[PDB]
């Protein structure tokens, strides 16, 4: 039991919870999230997690083998998870260039964003203290942008690529190739610090959140909705895809996490309690963040909506301030980035070790031949990092912004739930997967998860995508940028690039399978024992 | 869910063979599981056979792996268990009894009906 | 198959006293798959506890239970002359489906 529980608190937080979901609120005007938010965690969300449980255990075989025995017609959303997968690899990585680059710039007897009389600053600075007494730029924010980001004015601009954040890159990669060569993860007496040290932290840090002099505000602007004029599209669409992004599921990972466990267990016990104490944790670090946010309004007089960029930066943004003002700055700045490292990496082996996996089940024949395993995650890290490099221009900002908004979240997660939850339902049989779930787990799902999967979550699926394009906002980065129209056809390439692989493997096998076409279709629809 | 009723007991030759009924009432039978349950003359209780709510998943006993066959009428609201070749021990009281849960035991059992070989 | 066996085959007993039963597997089984039946004489079984401490709609409180791993008991708090029955530990873990030898109280 112990262990148990220790390992589902330790193995499914990560850097959705602790970086990602930040930001999203604070971009959305933060209380109003949370509306969105816990209409997506129930009636989709925890619903649609437990089928992800359920589909990998029930087949005992990856994203790609499942779909074949459920509905050999949907079998391409095998494909569009993997290649979410990939897209989703490319660029998260870059979270752990930085916080490598934040680490070493730690080690100095006085942190480079306490204070601006280093080079890389603006004569437009004002010490954080000095400035309640225009254009004034806080320190952390400009060492953010000019030292560590080096921001140029635009996409359009890619500028220098910065060797530094590319020697993180490699050396993250380096650390990842090496680990999963020799299958090396967590599992020893080491598991009682490393699963254990992100909440310590957090604990850690929420407590100096609350206590900071300005925390009633960020906590009144947290939780306080605005839900006569929030409720725009792009908010909704945020809401239910933090949900399925921190979930990981239309990754497809949980398939591979389900399928090795052994059948006989409580599955749906251990969903609910792991879905649910994930969207704790990010509730409850929500406040550490807007605490510290209030905090920086109270000493700068200045709206919170304006203290911090909203983009992806947030989280370097409050965290540094924080640690900034507690005894021997230097140690906790290392403690904290040591911490966040480990947190990253624990989800990253997982995300490579089921992108390696899927691709090597769907052509064992070559992959499978010994030393090809080795030099095939060699492979995929070589043009993961080739392709990182884009994010670490001068102007790499823009596109890890433009990646984490169309690549691996939004409407692209919203299409593969959809049809996840329209096959089981409606093509597959609800009745028939309740049975299956009944000879599994010994007792049916009940009328919550049967009327989530059925009615439920194709209605928010489709109706936050049709309300997203019936009202359409173009991607902005921090609120006073325009993306180019190129970029955004780039993005919607990705997304597309993702989404398309239901329609191109469903017209696929209707062409490469013989007979009339109805024959086909009744052929290709029906399961496999 | 109310009532469940067996039929078909009875007296047939050893090696024969024989089927029988289990009517239900009161539930949505086409959603739960159902399972046969033998009582011998000496009073103990064995398991015969499980079929699922929807007939795809059959489980039997060893003793009658081969030789007992079980079924269900969803528009009938009626189950049925056939005997092949019956065996002199299998003279009992047969109960069909309800069992969806697997954490919540056979909730339900119909009056039974013995069934003699000689 | 995972054989189940009950020890106080059968057992006298008086108003008011307290009593209780065992149950004992072949192999461990889990705390939720694992049940009692109650039978009177000349009439069907009826389930009394499930998940080896919960009870049935039409069971008295005085009966609970109590177990894990391999072996499994039920106690009564205080009898009355309305408990005279034959009791069934079942197992529900895994096929096929084994039931206790079955203890009556006599009294
Ligand atoms: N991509 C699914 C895993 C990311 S995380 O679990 O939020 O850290
Ligand atoms: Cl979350």
């Amino acid at each position: 039991k112990i262990d148990f529980v220790l390992s589902v608190a330790g193995g499914f937080v990560g850097l959705g919870n602790v970086w990602r979901f930040p930001y999203l609120c604070y971009k959305n005007g933060g209380g109003a999230f949370l509306i969105p938010y816990f209409i997506f965690l129930f009636g989709s969300g925890l619903p649609v997690f437990f089928l992800e449980i359920i589909i990998g255990q029930y087949t005992s075989e990856g994203g790609i083998t499942c779909w074949e025995k459920i509905c050999p017609l949907f079998s391409g959303i095998g494909y569009a998870s993997v290649v979410i997968v990939s897209l989703l690899n490319v660029y998260y990585i870059v979270i752990l260039a930085w916080a490598t680059y934040y680490l070493f710039q730690s080690f100095q007897k006085e942190l480079p964003w306490a204070h601006c009389n280093h080079s890389w600053n603006t004569p437009h600075c004002m010490e954080d203290t000095m400035r309640k007494n225009t254009n004034f730029t806080s320190p952390v924010i400009e060492f953010w942008e000019r030292n560590v980001l080096s921001l140029s004015p635009g996409i359009d601009h890619p500028g220098s690529l910065k060797w530094d954040l590319a020697l993180c890159l490699l050396l993250v990669w380096l650390v990842c190739f090496f680990c999963i060569w020799k299958g090396v993860r967590s599992t020893g007496k080491v598991v009682y610090f490393t699963a254990t040290f992100p909440f310590a932290m957090l604990l850690v840090l929420l407590v100096r959140g609350l206590t900071l002099p300005g925390a009633g505000a960020g906590i009144k602007f947290y939780l306080y909705p605005d839900i006569t004029r929030l409720e725009d599209p792009q908010v909704w669409i945020d809401a239910g895809t933090q949900i399925f992004f921190s979930y990981a599921i239309c990754l497809g990972a949980m398939t591979s996490l389900g399928s090795y466990n052994k059948y006989h267990n409580n599955v749906y016990r251990d969903c609910m309690l792991l879905g649910c104490l994930n969207s704790g944790t990010s509730f409850v670090s929500g406040f550490a963040i807007f605490s510290i946010l209030g905090f920086m309004a109270q000493e700068q007089g200045v709206d919170i909506a304006d203290v911090a960029e909203s983009g992806p930066g947030l989280a370097f943004i409050a965290y540094p301030k924080a640690v900034t003002m507690m005894p021997l700055p230097t140690f906790w700045s290392i403690l904290f980035f040591i911490m966040l490292l480990l947190l990253g990496l624990d989800s990253q082996f997982v995300e490579v070790e089921g992108q390696i996996t899927s691709l090597v089940d769907l052509y064992p024949s070559f992959l499978r031949k010994g030393y090809r395993r080795e030099i095939f995650i060699a492979f995929v890290c070589s043009i993961s990092y080739l392709l990182g490099l884009t994010m670490v221009t001068e102007g790499g900002m823009y596109v890890f912004q433009l990646f984490d908004y169309y690549a691996a979240s939004g409407v692209c997660l919203l299409w593969v739930a959809f049809f996840e939850c329209f096959v089981i339902a409606w093509i597959y049989g609800g009745n028939r997967f309740s049975e299956d779930i009944r000879d599994m787990i010994g007792f049916p799902p009940g009328p919550w998860m049967k009327y989530s999967w059925a009615v439920i979550t194709p209605v928010l699926c489709v109706g936050c995508f049709i309300f997203s394009l019936v009202k359409y906002v173009p991607l902005t980065y921090n609120k006073t940028y325009v993306y180019p129209n190129w970029a955004i056809g780039l993005g919607w390439s990705l997304a597309l690039s993702s989404m398309l692989c239901v329609p191109l493997v469903i017209v696929i096998r209707l062409c490469q399978t013989e007979g009339p076409f109805l024959v086909r279709v009744k052929y290709l629809l029906t399961p496999r024992e | 869910e109310v009532q469940l009723v067996e039929s078909g007991g009875g007296l047939v030759k050893p090696g024969g063979s024989l089927k029988l009924s289990c009517a239900a009432s009161g539930f949505t039978f086409s959603s739960y599981a159902m399972s046969w349950v033998r009582q011998s003359p000496e009073k103990r209780l064995e398991w015969v056979a499980e079929i699922s709510s929807g007939g795809r998943y059959i489980y039997y006993s060893d003793t009658v792996t081969g030789r007992f066959t079980i079924s269900r009428d969803n528009a009938r609201n009626i189950l049925h268990l056939e005997m092949s070749s019956l065996r002199s021990e299998d003279t009992a009281m047969y109960y069909c009894a309800r069992g969806e849960v697997r954490q919540r035991g056979f909730d339900y059992w119909g009056q039974g009906t013995t069934l003699t070989v000689s | 198959e995972n054989v189940l066996t009950q020890s106080p085959a059968i057992m006298s007993t008086s108003p008011g006293e307290k009593v209780t039963m065992t149950c004992r597997a072949s192999s461990s089984v889990g705390s939720s798959y694992l049940h009692w039946y109650q039978q009177k004489s000349g009439a069907s079984p009826k389930l009394w506890i499930y998940s080896t401490s919960n009870l049935a709609s039409g069971v008295p409180a005085r009966f609970s239970g109590s177990g894990s791993g391999t072996s499994y008991s039920l106690t009564i708090s205080s009898v009355e002359a309305e408990d005279a029955a034959t009791y069934y530990c079942q197992q529900f873990s895994g096929y096929p489906l084994t039931f206790g030898s079955g203890t009556k109280l006599e009294m």
